[PDB]
């Protein structure tokens, strides 16, 4: 590929899956470099741009949170990675980072 | 690198001379088709009548 | 009488630059010399930002 | 190649036709054998190692006789014309990924359940036309289908300029956008190819496929982006394949079995056909019934490869021996 | 409705054994061929009929 | 790149009745001609509904 | 059908029960395949998208989840699919996906 | 992060306070102090006088 996305990615799991893989048996867990999961990170993210049906909330996202600090009594922390996407049909797309890469 | 290759085991073998080995495939067939003729063996184009 | 869009498309309403709006989100250019006027309501389609409300003229 | 048979088949090369049976002098040689009469039919044929007579055809017990082409047996490769529907863009959107999926059946094994996806990426930009477009699929595409570390040459992929829309130029993983420098582009062939052939071993076989479009956003909407139109093929083929596997079978009948089933220890037949030769084919269909008693038909069929060259010449030929030496009118190619 | 079915077959293959120069298979149900261990033919022709 | 108001102020966005929207409500209507653009935004002022949109001229 | 569309079933599907089903007996269970499941997904997504006077929080949903990982702390998968719908006087159309399809 | 709703329950940027006015009075206010990136970068924020 000259540009990576999760359109491309999930289309090639799943078509592999529906041909060869049962519904049960689709976990697929992938072996990257960190700049590999950063790309992921930035293509799940756009998709669940799109999303606009649903408001995703800090509540259960969590994305931004509450520390401890001095220079305020309501001080935040901001901070997020999409680490694993969810396909339909028994698709799970996990990661797993290792520094040969 | 050297836990990658130890991610893998490994296989003892009793000599250094070429192996190989059976690849068992699938059964299940479609035939495709190479051409049709009318009544009269002519052809069949794209663009004909039924 | 209703909504016009989920809130989801509607938190994608947005006040910034041209160059840094993508799709999923709606641009509003406020107006200078008038304080509440609104100039251009703006939605990108193919790269180019081009805008919803339709030319009036005389 | 393991074929059906109605209870068996032969076959003899007429690599030169001769006119007596004092002239199979050189293997390949042929000549018809008739009586006057024309109640029978034979063909004798110099063998590497000598001479042969085929089985006797009883002109009366005769089901069909009809000589094939070339043409007819020169699988013409299926070609895949692709272009951008005009009725989302007829020009590319500048933010979304082109995906292209060429879903393969009968990869490695047998079956349709034997599915097997390569795909082609183009994020576009603002500035692109189709012409860039197409350029560029085409790259993504061979550098996934015509490189050099797939086990098998799945498709060919070309260009075509509307200046000239006879001509397509391939595109292989090493081709490079400065090779390609024509502004009009409007289409991407992608035909199949010609698998590794092995005598006796590997039967000519193919892997087709359908170029599957993925969809875009294009007005805040999935729709697919392109249309996959057939063609009329350009390429074929050659029967040189097939004809040399219906002789290494077709010689395992009036032959050795264990062509090499224990090595040292076997009989090697000296097949005649050359696999980069296109033959054009005479197949007699035939039987035999015995007496009273014995009605039931043991029906037979021979077959008869000679070389063409363009012209079905070295069958005409042929042919005129057989129809003046057993009366039957068989229509020439 | 009705159906028929047959199939043709030599008297040589009464005993005929197999030599096993690659692995002879059966075809299955599912689509996938399993390798046997059987060396008589007709083993291979009963399945094949049903 | 700040939403251009806050959501309870777009909660309020709407479509349908001129006549029935507060002054708390903008308006928007899509435009009939044609399928994806609008023709004017609207909200009340005195009573009255104005163009948010500042007016153009040649 | 050319388009799909669960407006056209929902009226077809009440209207049959209406005249032939008990509110207790309007339970439509439809075989069909993987890719059928997906477009019956997205139909369902393009409906509720209608559903303008409501809200779909993640929190209620979780189509976005936290998961734990190495890489992160606040680390997210998401994914979600419609399988069900539900419409009015006792309709609710479930799913049953076949690989015989 | 326009992908994002930033909610009150979760930041408290609008805090309720006890007070002599009102029953349910407000306490408005917020400050990042903190960044998580990507893979385990973390940055913290130690303001120092000196500076």
């Amino acid at each position: 590929y000259n540009t990576f996305s999760l359109k491309l990615l999930e289309d090639a799991l799943y078509e592999l899956s529906a041909s060869k893989l049962a519904m049960d048996d689709r976990l697929f867990v992938i072996k990257t470099g960190e700049r590999g999961a950063i790309q992921f990170h930035k293509e799940v993210l756009k998709t669940v741009s799109g999303w606009t049906t649903f408001v995703l909330d800090n509540n259960s996202t969590r994305v931004v949170e509450k520390v401890q600090s001095r220079l305020h009594s309501n001080a935040l922390s901001a901070g997020f990675q999409f680490v694993e996407y969810k396909a339909p049909n028994g698709v799970r797309v996990r990661l797993d980072v290792d520094p040969f890469y | 690198l050297d836990t990658f290759l130890n991610s893998f085991p490994t296989r003892e073998f009793e000599d250094d001379n070429e192996y190989y080995w059976d690849v068992i495939g699938s059964s299940r067939r479609n035939i495709p088709l190479v051409e049709a003729r009318d009544e009269n063996g002519v052809v069949v184009a794209a663009n004909a009548a039924n | 009488m209703k909504r016009v869009l989920n809130l989801g498309n509607l938190s994608r309403i947005v006040e910034g630059d041209p160059n840094e709006i993508t799709d999923d989100e709606i641009l509003v250019i406020k107006d200078k010399i008038i304080e509440g006027k609104i100039i251009d309501i703006q939605k990108r389609v193919d790269g180019k930002l081009v805008s919803l409300i339709t030319e009036k003229y005389t | 190649m393991v074929i059906s048979i109605n209870q068996v088949r032969q076959l003899y090369v007429a690599k030169a036709l001769k006119a007596n049976t004092a002239a199979l002098t050189t293997a390949g040689d042929i000549v018809p054998k008739a009586d006057t009469a024309k109640t029978t039919l034979y063909f004798q044929s110099m063998s590497p190692a000598g001479i042969v007579a085929s089985d006797k055809i009883n002109l009366k017990h005769v089901l069909y006789a009809k000589a094939t082409p070339s043409e007819a047996l020169a699988h013409k490769l299926v070609r895949y014309s692709v272009t951008l529907d005009a009725d989302v863009s007829a020009t590319p959107v500048a933010g979304q990924n082109y995906i292209l999926r060429l879903a393969f059946r009968q990869y490695i094994g047998l079956s349709e359940e034997d599915q097997y996806f390569k795909y082609g990426e183009v994020i576009a930009r603002s500035g692109m036309t189709a012409s860039d477009f197409y350029k560029k699929m085409a790259i993504s595409l061979a550098k996934n289908l015509e490189n050099k570390t797939e086990s098998t040459p799945l498709v060919n992929i070309y260009l075509i300029s509307a200046a000239a829309a006879s001509t397509d130029v391939p595109v292989t993983s090493a081709t490079k956008e400065s090779d390609l420098t024509a502004t009009d582009y409007n289409q991407i062939i992608i035909e199949e190819t010609e698998q590794p052939w092995v005598l006796g071993m590997m039967p000519q076989a193919f892997i087709p496929f359908t170029p599957q479009f993925l969809t875009i956003t294009v007005d805040g909407e999935d729709r697919l982006w392109g249309v996959a139109t057939v063609v009329t093929p350009t390429k074929t083929v050659p029967d040189g394949h097939l004809i040399a596997d219906l002789e290494y079978f077709c010689m395992g009948a009036r032959g050795d079995i264990y062509r090499g089933m224990g090595y040292p220890n076997i009989i090697k037949t000296t097949y005649l056909v050359d696999p980069g030769a296109v033959y054009d084919v005479l197949d007699i269909h035939y039987f035999y019934t015995g007496s009273n008693e014995s009605v039931q038909k043991s029906e037979k069929t021979i077959t008869l490869v000679a070389v063409d060259d363009g012209s079905h010449t070295a069958m005409n030929a042929l042919i005129g021996a057989i129809n003046t030496a057993s009366g039957l009118t068989i229509a020439t190619l | 409705t009705t159906i028929r079915i047959q199939h043709k077959v030599a008297g040589n293959k009464l005993n005929k054994k197999l030599a096993m120069g690659i692995p002879m298979v059966r075809n299955l149900e599912s689509g996938k061929q399993v390798k046997d261990t059987a060396n008589m033919w007709m083993h291979y022709v009963d399945w094949e009929v049903e």
